[PDB]
């Protein structure tokens, strides 16, 4: 009970439309949160 | 049929040997047996597969029968009473401890190899006015007048009064029949006689075996402190010739070098053999002299190097 | 009437859905499984290291193993596989059902469990943090005598961190032991009488008891060898009653740890068979006595390790060894009771069943030539040994295992195991199994005792150690069937999407949805004899359940 | 005895019996069922499948109720 | 009211616990893991950027298909976003049915495309490929909401 | 959020409601405690195994035991085993300041028990006996500050068990937690009652 | 919980027989009188046993009839509000490698890391066991 609930307005900047999605990274647009497999690989 | 039965014997060449194998033979026979009935009824009832003709019809689900229970849990403490029976008496030929043997044999195993003093040899037929020498028993009783304080301590050391590099308990006899890496020894034995074999290791624990004698005992540092029975008596070896035998307890990196041998011979040959061993003659110098060969033949002190991709 | 249902469930899961939970869980259920796959793992290093061994053994030289290599590699494998893969995996086994097996949401202190997953992780890693020491592992063979394990004689750091990564292991089993005691003791369903639970709950709370009586006792010994490496100590100086005092602390606690080794794997076959047979396991009473009993001759027969010392009331320990071998052979005509006049299917987890069965009635044959001190002597330290306490031990903890595994896979995964894999990798793991270690028994019945890192080609046993590495590579290749099966069938492999993927199942641990829910259950029958679910799922056996019980 | 022999021997007596163990039973028909065949009649019971792709909002069944299938839109084929 | 014709008790609360034989299994479906796995993942990350949840009936969907494609679609958890391929294979016959929440997201252009990419596949002797491509077509088909 | 999900007034209750189930924690810690007697037992059988290995006289001649030191020490540990059992009786009440007193002179009576046995220790190595130095002192020593280890160890329980009630209110799981503590603690003076009659009296 | 404590009753009891029919068959017929080591070790697990079990007989006898010891209980009657049950908590896995940073420090007779391992035992022991207590920031 002793919490309040918080709203968080942060300024976003890619779109994150193509890469990762929130359903594989919960705060997806949060944040970097996508590295390409091709950088992985090489 | 018994050698295959015996499910790989050295034969025995002791009584107590023997005794052994014809208690081994018989408690394999018995383990057989019930091996078999079994094996038998784990595979019949896997013949009670899941038949397909079977409807939907499960088992009797009966569980819980107290007359056949009891039948079998009362019938394998007889099968266990009998073989602990058998277990007892052929134990208790196992040190008859007769006090008066008829050649001592003084086992040491020092860390890696082996050692055998002749401690004394006393025929009853009437010979060999032999004995060992033991004035090589030297302590180690630090009973200094004062350590490091100034005064009062006066420590006399740290355990009964002596240090536990003491070697009391190992006992040195004349005729030291030790064995070096390059070297098997060969300890020399009179066939039709009662040895005795105390046991002794000098550095660490480990273990006296002659696979032929069916018997071994761990020659333990200090015996008597341990409440251990070291001594171990033979009543009689009637097969002659040379018998290998092992370290059968973990003694070191070198565990595996620890082999000697056991080159039993006739109680005249045992006779030159110790006159030619008093006066100066290494062991392979007084199994020449018998017309026996010198170095082990069962074994060989196979090569010190650490393997054989080393680069000699 | 139909439900949408997904044409196949998820395989690995969203990313990131474990690696916190491992750091941080709290449930039995997953506890165990990081305890079935750590446990494994380590077993994979130990047969590596008997593959190791035996690969040198083949030959009479030194081909590429120096003697202490190989005497690290024996030490190392046997403490290993017992301390660090068996009694682990018998704490995985409690973990994974024991909670389910009594209607429980959970262990009495997770976080103590979890506690004692991580302690035995860790202890173990540090314990195999020998070989990376120049100097190497412990020399010293898994029984660690006294002489050779003081700073004179096995001067190695490696034997120290054998010596402290024992304890912490066993600080971690004390731990699971105690979590296992409490929770069969307290957490139990509403109708769960004590007398109504499975055979497997009772063979793990024996179990914990004989880790409580004996484990302190390894960790009060290890840390007086630490203190005489360390310290100078004079604790087992041989000068004093040292080497046998050594010897009795040990043996106390390896011998009952041989049986808590055992008896969990025991009750994992007492489940096993009645759900295969289709019948109720004969003599539930009788499996219960005699664990009970096996327990307490364990904890009081523990010096018939130590015949050949010359330094025992021989008989007294003879007896209590026989007296101790007629509990197992009670075990083991209940056993064949329950598989008697089924219908019997010989799925995976019963095929391995039957083959603990068959293995283990050999080990049981050498263990009671074994009893005799007069045979011990010959037999004593040598192969027969080892041909012995591998029948029974791979018997009892790899077949028993393996079944285990097979049967609770789905209970835990919510897919089947593949069942010709597991045909091939039963078939696979018995025939290396009993080609490596059969003839051990003729290799040391003739004078070739254990701990022997080469002999000479003069001697004998030499087609006999070849037949042995045939054996061993049997069983190594018999790894990879099961390796490959887990791995493709945790993820893929056919889903079962109700409880009983074993049908005619009990034990209440198929009361309850094939992945168990977050506290183990929605719903609890109506517990009334030792088998819920069986009630649960065949109402109309109940009675009979009830008219034949009597008849035996 | 005979170096080579023995180790193809410890070699290749384990690969032999694993492949022969793995014709023995990898090589035999499966549980699964045979794919349902085109020209065979679809015997299998009705089948639905669903993605449970898009979240649910909350998890718990009430409250969610039933407001319409309101149907938007249909097509049609014939093989 | 009745419980599978074996060995399935139904518990206190509504769920029930089944059970099969040890030999048998319990999906049963007719398909090879390898394309029910892949048309898994058509359904549920083929389709994450429809936002819209996709179904697959395989059942016999008689008389007027549209209809009673339609009450297989109230079947579905979310039917109003949701996109339903119901093919009966003993008709010969396919059905698509969207609801009020997919509209304007390009199903309707989507809806063609996709039965006749099922419809091609079937013809060429494979349900499960047609299932897969019809299912990958639509979802590329509708946008995001 | 309205008022709780979980009508419990702390965020941590027993483990389970003791009034007509066994409390877990009490038992749990039970098992722990006859576990470490086994502990206990493997000393013990190291210091009794030595004790039939001397000549005689089982405290070597540079190693006399001092009852001066001994006497009190072990009277202290039973002084705080009572003051244990008192702040128990406050525990099970809620007196959290109560069971506070009580374990704070039973701490420190423990501690007073730790300092007189270094002291002790001290007085022994400076008079000869030493581990190194003998069998007796090595055993002796290890019996002796093993149990030493232990007290340290309840000491432990006891600061964070007192900090543990000041962060928290006092609600029946702290008074369980101080009666398991307590538990320990007596164990501990038991096995220190066995400790000193075998060294000490029976020697 | 009648069955609970008549199990570690019974265990008692032949750990009590065991110890002493060693003791009585070693101080005579041994080679040197009592071993001191399995007669110690026996009278110490009877003495575990004896522990164990009174405690459980006080409870038994302290503790009316609970469902889990009743048959003909249904599940109904056991239901009610279970203990607290840890939740997640990282504290084990610290204490664990805290304690490993111990056990290395004594195997590699390193007393700094010895000290250190302590250290860490004890403040992780502390995190654990202060996990559910410790009271919101005041700031
Ligand atoms: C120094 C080395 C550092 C160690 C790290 C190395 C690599 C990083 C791994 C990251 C750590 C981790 O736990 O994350 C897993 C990590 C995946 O990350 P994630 O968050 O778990 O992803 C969630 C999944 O998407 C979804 O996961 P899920 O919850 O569904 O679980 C699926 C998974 C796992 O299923 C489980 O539920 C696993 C639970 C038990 C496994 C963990 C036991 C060990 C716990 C101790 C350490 C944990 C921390 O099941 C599988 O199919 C796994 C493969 C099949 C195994 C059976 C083979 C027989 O795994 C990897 O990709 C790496 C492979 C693991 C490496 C270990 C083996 C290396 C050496 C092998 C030799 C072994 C023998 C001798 C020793
Ligand atoms: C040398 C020998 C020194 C021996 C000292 C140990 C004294 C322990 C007896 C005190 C009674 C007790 O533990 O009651 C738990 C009691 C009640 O816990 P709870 O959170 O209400 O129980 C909820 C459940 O745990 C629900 O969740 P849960 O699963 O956590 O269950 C709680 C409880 C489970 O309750 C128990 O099982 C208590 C006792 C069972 C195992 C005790 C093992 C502790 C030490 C083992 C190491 C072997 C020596 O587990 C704990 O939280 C206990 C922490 C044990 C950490 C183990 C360290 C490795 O916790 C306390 O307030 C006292 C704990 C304080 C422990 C401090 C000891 C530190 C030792 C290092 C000192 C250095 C001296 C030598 C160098
Ligand atoms: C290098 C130096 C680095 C900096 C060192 C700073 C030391 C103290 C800083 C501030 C002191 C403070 O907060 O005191 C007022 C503080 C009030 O502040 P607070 O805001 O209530 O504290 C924050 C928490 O809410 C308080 O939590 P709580 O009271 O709810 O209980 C949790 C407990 C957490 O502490 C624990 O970890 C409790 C368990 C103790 C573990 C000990 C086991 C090890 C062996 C002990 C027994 C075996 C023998 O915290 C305390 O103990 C609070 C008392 C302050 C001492 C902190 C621990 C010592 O406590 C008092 O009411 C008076 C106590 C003052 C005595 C402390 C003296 C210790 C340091 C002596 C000299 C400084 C170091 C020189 C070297
Ligand atoms: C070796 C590694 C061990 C070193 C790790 C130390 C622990 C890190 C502090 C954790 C801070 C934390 O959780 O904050 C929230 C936590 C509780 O907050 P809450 O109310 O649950 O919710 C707020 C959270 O944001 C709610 O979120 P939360 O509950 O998930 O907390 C997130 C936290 C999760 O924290 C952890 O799980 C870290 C602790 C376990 C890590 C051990 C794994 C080591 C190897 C695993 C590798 C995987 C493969 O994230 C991390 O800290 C991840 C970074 C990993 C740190 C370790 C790096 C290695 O705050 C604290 O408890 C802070 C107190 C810090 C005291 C730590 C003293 C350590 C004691 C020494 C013994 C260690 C033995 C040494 C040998
Ligand atoms: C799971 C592990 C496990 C299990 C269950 C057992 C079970 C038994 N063990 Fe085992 N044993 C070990 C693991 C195990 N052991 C290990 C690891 C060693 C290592 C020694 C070392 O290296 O230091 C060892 C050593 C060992 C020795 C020492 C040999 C030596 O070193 O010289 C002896 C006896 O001397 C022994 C005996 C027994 C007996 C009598 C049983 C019995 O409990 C079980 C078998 C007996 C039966 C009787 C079952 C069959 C019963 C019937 C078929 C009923 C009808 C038959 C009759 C009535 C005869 N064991
Ligand atoms: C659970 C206990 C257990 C198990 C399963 C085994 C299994 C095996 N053991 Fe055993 N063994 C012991 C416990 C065990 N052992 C003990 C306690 C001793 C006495 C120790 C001592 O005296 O100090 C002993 C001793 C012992 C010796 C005596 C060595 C000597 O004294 O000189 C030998 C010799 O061959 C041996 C062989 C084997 C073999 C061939 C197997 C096989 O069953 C093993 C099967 C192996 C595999 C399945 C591995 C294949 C896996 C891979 C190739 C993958 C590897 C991958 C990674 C590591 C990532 N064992
Ligand atoms: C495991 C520990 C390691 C292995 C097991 C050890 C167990 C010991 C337990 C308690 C004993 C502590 C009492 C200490 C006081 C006893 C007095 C004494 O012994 O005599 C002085 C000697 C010098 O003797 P000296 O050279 O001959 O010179 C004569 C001068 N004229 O100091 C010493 O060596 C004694 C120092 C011992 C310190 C041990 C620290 C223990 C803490 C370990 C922490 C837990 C680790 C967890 C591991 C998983
Ligand atoms: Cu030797």
């Amino acid at each position: 009970m002793s919490s309040t609930q918080d709203r968080s307005q942060l300024d976003p900047e890619v779109e994150r439309h193509t890469g990762v999605d929130v359903e594989d990274v919960p705060s997806a647009e949060w944040g970097w949160s996508h590295m390409p497999i091709g950088v992985m690989h090489i | 049929w018994s050698d295959a039965l015996a499910l790989g014997w050295p034969t025995g060449i002791t009584p107590e040997a023997k005794l052994n194998r014809e208690l081994w033979i018989g408690s394999v026979i018995a383990s057989f047996a019930v091996g078999a009935i079994v094996w038998g009824l784990i595979f019949w009832t896997s013949a009670f597969h899941r038949k397909k003709a079977t409807d939907t019809e499960l088992p009797r689900q009966f569980g819980y029968n107290m007359p056949l229970e009891l039948t079998l849990t009362v019938i394998p403490f007889l099968i266990i009473s009998v073989l602990f029976y058998f277990t007892v008496v052929v134990q208790e030929r196992m040190m008859h401890k007769d006090p008066n043997p008829e050649v001592v044999i003084d086992v040491t195993a020092f860390q890696w190899n082996w050692k055998f003093g002749y401690q004394k040899i006393a025929f009853a037929d009437g010979s060999f006015d032999y004995d060992g020498a033991d004035p090589e028993r030297k302590e180690a009783m630090t009973s200094r007048p004062e350590g490091k304080d100034e005064h009062g301590i006066e420590k006399v050391g740290p355990i009964r009064g002596m240090t536990p590099e003491d070697r009391t308990y190992l006992n040195f006899d004349k005729i030291e029949t030790l064995g070096t890496s390059s070297e098997i020894p060969v300890l020399v034995l009179p066939a039709g006689k009662r040895i005795e074999f105390v046991l002794n290791s000098a550095d660490v624990i480990h273990g006296f075996w002659v696979p032929e004698f069916l018997f071994k005992r761990d020659v333990l540092p200090e015996p008597k402190a341990n409440n251990s029975d070291n001594v171990f008596q033979v009543s009689e070896i009637q097969q002659t010739g040379a018998f290998v035998g092992r370290c059968t307890e973990m003694c070191g990196t070198f565990h595996a070098m620890m082999n000697f041998e056991v080159r039993v011979v006739e109680p005249n040959d045992f006779k030159a053999y110790i006159d030619q061993r008093n006066a100066g003659k290494t062991n392979a110098e007084a199994l020449a002299a018998i017309n026996q060969p010198p170095l082990a033949i069962t074994t060989e002190p196979f090569e010190s190097r650490r393997g054989e991709l080393v680069p000699q | 009437e139909l439900e949408a249902r997904r044409p196949f469930p998820e395989r690995m899961g969203p990313k990131g859905n474990l690696i916190y939970k491992l750091i941080t869980t709290t449930d039995h259920k997953l506890i165990g499984i990081m305890y079935c796959v750590v446990c494994f793992a380590f077993f994979l290093v130990g047969g590596l290291m008997a593959l190791f061994m035996r690969t040198e053994l083949a030959m009479p030289g030194l081909q590429f193993l120096s003697n202490e290599q190989f005497n690290q590699l024996f030490t190392m494998h046997g403490t290993v596989m017992l301390l660090f893969y068996a009694t682990p995996i018998v704490f995985g086994f409690a973990n994974l059902v024991l909670p389910l097996q009594i209607g429980a949401p959970d262990v009495a202190f997770p976080r103590l469990n979890a506690l004692s997953f991580w302690l035995f992780l860790f202890g173990a890693l540090i314990a195999i943090a020998g070989f990376i020491t120049p100097g190497g592992a412990a020399d010293f063979g898994w029984t660690a005598y006294s002489p050779l394990t003081d700073a004179i004689h096995s001067p190695g750091a490696g034997g120290d961190l054998w010596i402290m990564g024992l304890a912490v292991g066993g600080l971690g089993t004390i731990l699971g032991g105690v979590n296992m005691i409490t929770t069969v003791v307290c957490m139990r369903a509403p109708g769960m009488t004590m007398f109504r639970m499975p055979i497997f709950t009772w063979n793990i709370l024996v179990t914990s008891i004989l880790v409580l009586i004996a484990f302190p006792i390894l960790t009060a010994a290890l840390f007086g060898l630490a203190a005489d490496r360390h310290l100078g100590a004079h604790i087992y100086d041989p000068a004093n009653g040292g080497v046998l005092l050594w010897q009795h602390l040990f043996w106390f606690f390896g011998h009952p740890e041989v049986y808590i080794i055992a008896l969990p794997f025991f009750g994992i076959v007492s489940e096993i068979f009645p759900v295969f047979s289709r019948k109720p396991i004969f003599g539930y009473t009788t499996l219960i006595y005699a664990t009970l009993a096996i327990a307490a001759l364990s904890v009081a027969v523990w010096a018939h390790h130590m015949y050949a010392t010359g330094a025992v009331l021989l008989p007294f320990f003879s007896f209590m060894t026989f007296l101790i071998a007629v509990p197992t052979g009670i075990k083991f005509f209940n056993w064949i009771g329950t598989m008697w006049k089924g219908q019997l299917t010989f799925e995976t987890p019963m095929l391995f069943s039957v083959g603990f069965l068959i293995t283990f009635l050999l080990g049981g044959l050498s263990g009671v030539l074994l009893a005799s001190p007069p045979l011990d002597f010959h037999v004593t330290d040598s192969y027969f040994v080892i041909a012995h306490f591998h029948y029974v031990l791979f018997g009892t903890i790899v077949f028993a295992t393996y079944a285990g595994i097979y049967f609770w896979f789905p209970k835990m995964t919510g897919r089947l195991l593949d069942e010709r894999l597991g045909k091939l990798h039963f078939w696979l793991t018995f025939i290396g199994f009993h080609t490596t270690f059969l003839v051990q028994h003729w290799l040391g019945d003739e004078g070739m005792p254990r701990r022997y890192a080469d002999y000479l080609p003069t001697d004998g046993f030499t087609t006999l150690n070849v037949i042995s590495t045939v054996g061993a590579f049997i069983l190594g290749v018999s790894m990879l069937p099961f390796v490959w099966n887990v791995f493709k069938s945790w993820r893929y492999g056919e889903p079962v999407t109700v409880d009983d993927p074993w049908g005619y199942g009990n034990s209440l641990e198929w009361a309850t949805s094939c992945p168990p829910p977050r506290h183990n259950f929605t719903e609890l029958p109506r517990i009334r004899s030792e088998r819920p679910a069986f009630e649960l799922h065949y109402p109309h056996m109940v009675e009979r359940m009830r008219a034949e019980a009597h008849v035996g | 005895m005979s170096t080579a022999l023995t180790h193809g021997l410890i070699g290749g007596v384990p690969l032999v019996l694993f492949a022969v163990l793995a014709l023995i039973f990898l090589t035999r028909k499966g549980p699964h069922p045979d794919t349902y065949k085109m020209s065979d009649p679809w015997t299998h019971a009705p089948i639905l499948w669903a993605a449970e792709e898009p979240r649910e909002h909350g998890h718990g069944g009430h409250g969610h109720d039933s407001h319409g299938v309101v149907i938007g839109g249909g097509a049609s084929g014939k093989w | 009211e009745l419980d599978l014709p074996y060995g399935s008790a139904l518990t206190s609360s509504g769920r029930i616990s089944a059970v099969t034989e040890p030999g048998e299994l319990s999906v049963h479906y007719p398909f090879p893991t390898m394309d029910l796995v892949v048309l898994d993942d058509a359904l549920k990350y083929g389709s994450r950027a429809a936002k819209a949840r996709f179904a697959v009936y395989i059942g016999p969907l008689g008389a007027d298909t549209a209809a009673t494609a339609r009450e297989i679609l109230a079947n579905v958890p979310t039917p109003e976003n949701a996109v339903l391929l119901a093919v009966s294979p003993d008709q010969r016959a396919i059905e698509v049915v969207y609801g009020a929440d997919v509209k304007g997201r390009g199903i309707e252009s989507a809806a063609p495309l996709g039965v006749s990419a099922a419809a091609a596949s079937f013809k060429e002797g494979n349900l499960i490929d047609g299932l897969i491509s019809a299912v990958r077509v639509m979802s590329a088909g509708v946008s995001p909401a | 959020m309205t008022s709780a999900v979980g009508t419990s007034g702390t965020a941590i209750t027993s483990r389970v409601h003791s009034l007509n189930r066994p409390n877990m924690v009490s038992v749990g810690t039970i098992v722990w405690l006859s576990s470490e007697l086994m502990f206990f037992a493997g000393l013990f059988a190291m210091y009794f195994t030595a004790r039939a290995q001397a000549g005689g006289a089982w405290p070597p001649e540079p190693t006399e035991l001092n009852l001066a030191l001994a006497v009190p020490v072990t009277l202290v540990l039973i002084a705080s085993s009572f003051t244990c059992q008192m702040g128990v009786f406050a525990a099970e009440r809620g007196d959290v300041f109560g069971l506070r007193r009580w374990y704070v002179i039973t701490f420190l009576m423990g501690l007073f028990f730790v300092l007189g046995q270094g002291y002790e220790y001290i007085h022994l190595v400076e008079h000869g006996t030493t581990i190194p130095g003998s069998a007796y002192g090595s055993v002796f020593y290890l019996a002796t500050g093993f149990h030493g280890l232990h007290v340290i160890g309840g000491l432990v329980a006891f600061v964070l068990l007192l900090a543990r009630t000041k962060m928290s209110k006092f609600t029946p799981a702290q008074a369980t937690a101080a009666i398991v503590v307590s538990y320990y603690w007596h164990f501990v003076d038991i096995v220190w009652i066995a400790l000193f009659a075998t060294i000490y009296f029976v020697r | 919980m009648h069955i609970e404590a008549r199990l570690f009753e019974i265990l008692t009891a032949f750990f009590a027989l065991a110890a002493v029919v060693y003791a009585v068959l070693t101080a005579m017929f041994a080679t040197g009188g009592v071993e001191w080591a399995g007669t110690t070790a026996l009278v110490l697990t009877t003495g575990l046993t004896l522990i164990t079990g009174t405690f459980f007989r006080f409870v038994a006898r302290r503790l009316d009839t609970r469902p889990e010891d009743y048959e003909d209980a249904e599940i109904s009657d056991g239901a009610g509000e279970l203990g607290f049950f840890a939740p997640h908590s990282w504290w084990p896995i610290l204490i664990s490698l805290s304690f490993s940073t111990a056990a290395v420090g004594a195997a590699l007779w390193l007393p700094w890391l010895i000290a250190a391992g302590v250290a860490f035992v004890i403040t992780s022991v502390c995190g654990l066991v202060f996990e559910y207590y410790w009271g919101p920031e005041k700031h």
